[PDB]
RNA sequence: CCAUCUGUGGGAUUAUGACUGAACGCCUCUAAGUCAGAAUCCCGCCCAGGCGGAACGAUACGGCAGCGCCGCGGAGCCUCGGUUGGCCUCGGAUAGCCGGUCCCCGCCGGGGGUCCGGUGCGGAGUGCCCUUCGUCCUGGGAAACGGGGCGCGGCCGGAAAGGCGGCCGCCCCCUCGCCCGUCACGCACCGCACGUUCGUGGGGAACCUGGCGCUAAACCAUUCGUAGACGACCUGCUUC
RNA sequence: CGUCGCUUUUUGAUCCUUCGAUGUCGGCUCUUCCUAUCAUUGUGAAGCAGAAUUCGCCAAGCGUUGGAUUGUUCACCCACU
RNA sequence: AGAACUGGCGCUGCGGGAUGAACCGAACGCCGGGUUAAGGCGCCCGAUGCCGACGCUCAUCAGACCCCAGAAAAGGUGUU
């Protein structure tokens, strides 16, 4: 149906170039918190080219031309459109496919949530070596809902803990309720093929 | 009662870069991403099944708007767990990313 | 290269007790306790041995910039360690010519309201770093007098003042005047 | 390549579309932002500019060479009939900016507010807010409408408060009130909240919300001139009496190879009746306007404390294009963006 | 953190490779990368593997600094590593991975039927655990 | 400017000067980590508001007509796509996970000792349904909650885009909603495709068809002149 | 004394495009861009006491005029800055 | 600007060089299956989604593939 992929800790260009394979296959993907994708390279060094896209500007009037857009969810989501064929109606039905949200709105937030090991900067970066925030770096650059977000986010996560908390309170009820067994005639099926 | 057939999408037609060649299709076949593990599915019978507005079928009691263009699946296509499939129409393009149906028909095992 | 590792040692005395959760280090001692995270430095640290003491950090294979941090973590840990039990204590001095500078203390030896430097109207509030004590010495002409716990936090505080008295449009050569850090030394004395 | 002679822009980029407002009322770009601290007050008002007169005061400014002398400075009126609240609403803050709870209002609201609701009064019905007057009376309506106000307090960071004015109280042929939505910039939302709903259709004064020498910020629309061309539009220097097909026209329109006709350049098109806000008008009084009837009529406006005369600060002949000043008023030094006869909102 | 080693001695269980799923002992250390090992009883000789490829066991043998094959043959058996391995919950994973492959279509039948007969009385039974518990609160 | 009025502050930082500090047993502004920092940069203020989204109001009688809302079956028209769902900790990576006695936070959460596991098995290489052909006869094991609902009545949780969910009381009802077994049956269509779902989908047009309710407003024309090339825009038009 | 580059605001060398035609000097008017920075902001160095100057750095945000002669670009002079 | 030798373009499509007269492969009746050359194989865009091997390198202007489309002398206790 659709894949949810939850964004921090992932590289911009890695994921996105994933992301952009699996929308032209027909699926619909979902890229949540795109505040935390990392970018490889200091933060000064990511900041000047973003800002050596600020001018890009066409001369006649910049109404008409190059739209710069400042929430990580866009850039993401720009990052994603260069790399599908966007002046064909094959690649214009593609980005519909793709749906990208900054933060984790409510329709998503209830939903598990999957990672792409292929775009980890654990995975994929060298320990040594440093990156930079999309989140932060959009900040410097016009986005004025970082607060806002954060604000969002550590909400959502303490209501996300008293969940957690109540379901590992079910699963040691139903391991403590596997202990008193009364069915160890239906164990031995699985423990000889794989329980 | 339940799926007789695994799930497949239709990735694109046999290619260069500029000019493309519309006989061949390939197929991006679902769990196998290897080409050790392609050869279950070759000589299989494969199916793009879609939907018109007049009516046909061969011997269903009453014709419905369901209609089908047939195939096979001819070799692997590459390292990566493709494969391309050699139909009797070429498919139209409007199926690109749209999935087929591959049966189990011809089988070995 | 990517050498075998290396390995220094810090021993530890008994009035200090090192805990880590990781690579943070919880150094608690005699006059309070501060913690420095090291989450950025990619080395193992291990405290071996009760009744001894010692910190052992080493770092896995590496190269010759890797292997230039491991001195750097446990010259920082020396620091944590003199700080909780002797502390940091920068005298420092002002040096003038024609005008004295008059340096007072407003908010409980936290911020410092310098006037008169050089002839100058306007006013110079420094305020300091959390955790250092301003001071006006005393048996000793101008002298100002910073103590903390925390060595990184002491002298950023001490350079902030120095910083602050800084001649503009001269030269410098001459017009020597400014408050410039003295000595360096410890709120206990001879530990 | 390079003109030889530098000159400067000629006129500003910061005010491109120079284009008629899509709106006659003035509106609030940004409110002032509110420490919670704070008592609970209104920040914006309605007014309506009659006209100019001046002023003599005995000026205080050490340093100078004015100080302790009269002068003379241009002020204009603001006529200001009290505000009357009618309706609450909430404003909830999204990663996508602000965006609107829910709105309340009030139990019977009045006659002039319901027709802003209308392009044409005259063929209606008046049927507006005639089953929503309903639900403050009927008791299944009620419980949840004291619950709106509830989801209002738990949810929302920001209220604003919907006000209107008493159009009867002034010489202007509309009767249509102009329907503002201004924003209680005081304490904790709960306090920010049991303030409007405490004062749901009743009026509001001018200085409850604004105060002499209380330097504030007009936002209007500038008085209207039509299409004018490029030496009215942006003042560029006309071209030598020499000129064949034309004086008044900006001669160089651009070069060659940007081959396109630039943003920066000036050409004709409409000229005023532009959204303004001015900035740093300093009030000089808060005038209120003809009590009680049993002193027959206190005129006593523009009555200075060295004056002592039975004056009123509508001059001899009315103001002209105006009417005659009834209600409370605010002066302000110096011009005011506007023509006269225009709704202006004040603005701390 | 960093509780196992390579050291001569140490055993290495083999991912991948030509020679998956065998235990090697860790002879010598070349260099930085390649490592010299050998199981002789477990029918994979001497030969250098990389590191990247073998898996860190926490068994260890006392043999010489890269003796022959006999003096790794007697410190492997004796200290009886093939059975230790096999009572360790790491083989046992490995073990029910593969029964779990080559599980054919009929098991897959008998898995099925019982796997859904032990969720009924769990469920039913840790439906009576949430019906007492309730019961402890409302007093 | 030939009269008068107004012109607005924050951030990350450059240059640079430093702090701690190794490499290089000293030293060192740098290598890891920090500080100050500007007519620059970016935002705010200000100007416009997207084939960008909200909240709310009123929603067509008259003399027949007419329109929403719920409960309905009955057909044909078009657009086609899918063949079971996972109902969620934060995160670390030279580290993390589970269970836990004690002393602190209006009968729940913070810490540490201890016991666990760990190429993760309290493992989305996984998990619960399930590969359910149905029914009858007929015995065991398991289970004393019944499970679907047009039910009726209740509460209270989810505003970031809540349109979702949970608990409870009465109720026509089931006591076959599981596993193993006994028994015999239903399209057994005579080897063969698009079968099997989501789905009594999405959009539209009409009718026989139950109740609940509803009875407006835009534009022109006229007027105004805070507005105007023309459109647009701002207004008025009550039997006082 | 050498010697290595850059730039295409000079002049040439070239003759690829244009000969069924690309309106050809200068001034006026107006816009935007570059930095190889005159001034202004922040700095570093002097054979920098102050004052005045010079040499560098981040730097193109913002400014860089009024005239006499000359068709002049250019030049030169007066005056302000 | 002007010669020598050979091949090309002009008279010539096609695959690769993003783009293209002349570069690199290769020359062409209309098709089906197979294989390749030059060139490639993150995603546009067919093919490394190989558990590829070994090192070198951090740039506040990185680098990135014949012709071919940007740089020298000099210098660095930057690392090897
Ligand atoms: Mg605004
Ligand atoms: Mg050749």
């Amino acid at each position: 149906q659709v894949l949810v992929l939850d964004g921090r800790g992932h590289l911009l260009g890695r994921l996105a170039a994933i992301v952009a394979k699996q929308v032209l296959l027909g699926r619909k993907v979902v890229v949540v918190r795109c505040e935390g994708i990392n970018i490889s390279g200091n933060f000064y060094r990511n900041k000047l080219k973003y800002l050596a896209f600020l001018r890009k500007r066409m001369n006649t009037n910049p109404s008409r031309g190059p739209y710069h857009f400042r929430a990580p969810s866009r850039i993401f989501w720009r990052t994603v459109r260069g790399m599908l064929p966007h002046k064909t109606k094959r690649g214009q039905a593609a980005l519909d496919r793709l749906k990208v949200f900054d933060g984790i709105p409510p329709p998503y937030d209830k939903k598990k949530r999957m990672v792409v090991p292929a775009a980890l900067k654990v995975v994929r970066l060298k320990p040594t070596r440093k990156f930079a925030y999309l989140g932060r770096l959009a900040h410097e650059v016009g986005w004025k809902y970082q607060a806002v977000t954060a604000t969002l986010e550590e909400k959502r996560k303490e209501k996300a803990k008293i969940h957690y908390r109540k379901k590992k309170q079910l699963m040691r009820l139903r391991k403590q309720a596997e202990k008193n067994v009364e069915k160890k005639i239906d164990k031995y099926t699985e423990v000889l093929k794989t329980h | 009662s339940g799926r007789l057939w695994s799930k497949a999408i239709f990735a694109g037609y046999k290619r260069g870069l500029r000019n493309q060649r519309e006989h061949t299709a390939l197929l991006k076949i679902e769990g196998v991403y290897a080409r050790d593990e392609t050869e279950f599915y070759l000589g299989k019978r494969c199916a793009y099944v879609y939907k018109a507005k007049n009516n046909t079928v061969t011997p269903g009691g009453k014709p419905n708007k369901t209609r089908v263009i047939w195939g096979k699946v001819t070799r692997a296509h590459g390292n990566s767990g493709m494969v391309r499939a050699k139909f009797r129409s070429n498919l139209p393009a409007k199926a690109i990313g749209h999935r087929i149906r591959v049966m189990l028909y011809p089988s070995r095992i | 290269m990517k050498t075998i590792l290396s390995n220094q040692t810090v021993d530890i005395p008994e009035n200090v007790d090192i805990t880590l959760k990781g690579r943070t280090v919880i150094v608690k001692g005699p006059r309070g306790t501060l913690r420095r995270d090291f989450n950025h430095i990619n080395v193992e640290l291990s405290l071996l041995g009760k009744k001894k003491k010692r910190l052992r950090v080493d770092k896995w294979w590496g190269n010759r910039k890797e292997l230039a941090t491991v001195r750097t973590i446990c010259s920082h840990v020396q620091n944590m360690i003199k700080g909780v039990t002797l502390g940091f204590r920068y005298k420092m001095r002002s040096v003038y010519a024609h005008f004295p500078i008059n340096v007072v203390i407003q908010e409980n030896g936290s911020l410092v309201e310098i006037r008169n430097f050089l002839g100058e109207k306007y006013i110079r509030r420094v305020r300091m770093r959390p955790g250092v004590a301003c001071s006006v010495s005393q048996a000793q002409k101008d002298e100002l007098i910073l103590e903390g716990n925390d060595i990184e936090l002491v002298s950023n505080s001490a350079a902030l003042i120095q910083q602050a008295t800084t001649v503009k449009n001269k030269d410098i050569r001459k017009f020597l005047d400014g408050i410039y850090v003295s000595e360096k030394g410890t709120v206990q004395q001879a530990d | 390549s390079h003109r030889k002679f530098s000159a400067p822009r000629h006129g500003s980029l910061g005010f491109l579309p120079r284009k008629r407002s899509s709106r006659h009322r003035g509106k609030v770009k940004s409110f002032p932002k509110d420490d919670p601290s704070k008592p609970v007050h209104l920040t914006a008002f309605l007014g309506y500019k009659a006209g100019m007169t001046h002023i003599v005061r005995e000026v205080d400014r050490p340093g100078s060479k004015v100080n302790k002398k009269e002068v003379v400075e241009a002020v204009t009126i603001v006529e200001t009939p009290p505000m009357v609240v009618v309706g609450i609403v909430g404003y909830v803050e999204t990663p996508r900016g602000l965006r609107t709870f829910k709105t309340v209002f009030a139990e019977h609201i009045s006659d002039e507010c319901k027709r802003r609701f209308y392009k044409n009064w005259h063929k209606s019905k008046k049927k507006a807010f005639t089953k929503y007057c309903k639900k403050w009376q009927d008791e299944d309506g009620k419980k949840q409408l004291e619950k709106d106000f509830s989801s209002m307090k738990k949810y929302c960071q920001v209220i604003r408060v919907i006000a209107h004015t008493q159009m009867r109280l002034l010489p202007l042929r509309q009767k249509k009130a102009h329907l503002m939505e201004i924003q209680v910039n005081g304490g904790t939302v709960a306090e920010k909240l049991d303030w409007a709903r405490e004062r749901l259709e009743q009026q509001v004064p001018v200085n409850q919300v604004f105060g002499q020498d209380e330097m504030i910020d007009v936002i209007g629309v500038t008085k209207g001139k039509g299409y004018k061309g490029v030496t009215s539009r942006w003042h560029t220097k006309k071209l030598p009496r020499k000129t064949h097909r034309g004086l008044r026209k900006v001669a160089c329109i651009g070069a060659w190879h940007p081959a396109r006709v630039a943003f920066s350049v000036a050409r004709a098109g409409q000229k005023g009746y532009h959204h303004r806000t001015e900035i740093n008008k300093k009030i000089y009084k808060i005038g209120q306007g003809y009590l009680i009837k049993d002193g027959k009529l206190i005129k006593n406006n523009a009555s200075t404390d060295y004056d002592l005369s039975d004056k009123s600060i509508n001059p001899l002949g009315g103001f002209v294009h105006y009417g005659e000043v009834t209600n409370d008023f605010v002066m302000l030094k110096g011009c005011v963006v506007g023509t006269k006869k225009r709704v202006l909102t004040l603005r701390k | 953190v960093f509780r196992r080693f390579v050291e001569v001695g140490r055993v290495a269980y083999v991912s991948f490779g030509p020679h998956a799923g065998k235990l090697v002992a860790i002879v010598d250390v070349i260099d930085q990368n390649r490592a010299l090992v050998d199981g002789p009883c477990t029918q994979v000789r001497r030969q250098a593997m990389p590191f990247k490829c073998m898996q860190l066991t926490d068994f260890i043998l006392k043999f010489p600094h890269s003796a022959h094959q006999k003096y790794v043959r007697q410190a492997w058996q004796k200290a009886d590593i093939n059975t230790k391995w096999a009572a360790t919950r790491w083989a046992k994973k490995i073990e029910a991975r593969e029964r779990k492959a080559k599980m054919t279509d009929f098991d897959r039948f008998k898995v099925m039927k019982a796997k859904k007969m032990r969720n009924r009385i769990i469920k039913n039974e840790v439906k009576k655990l949430q019906k007492a518990a309730l019961l402890k609160a409302s007093p």
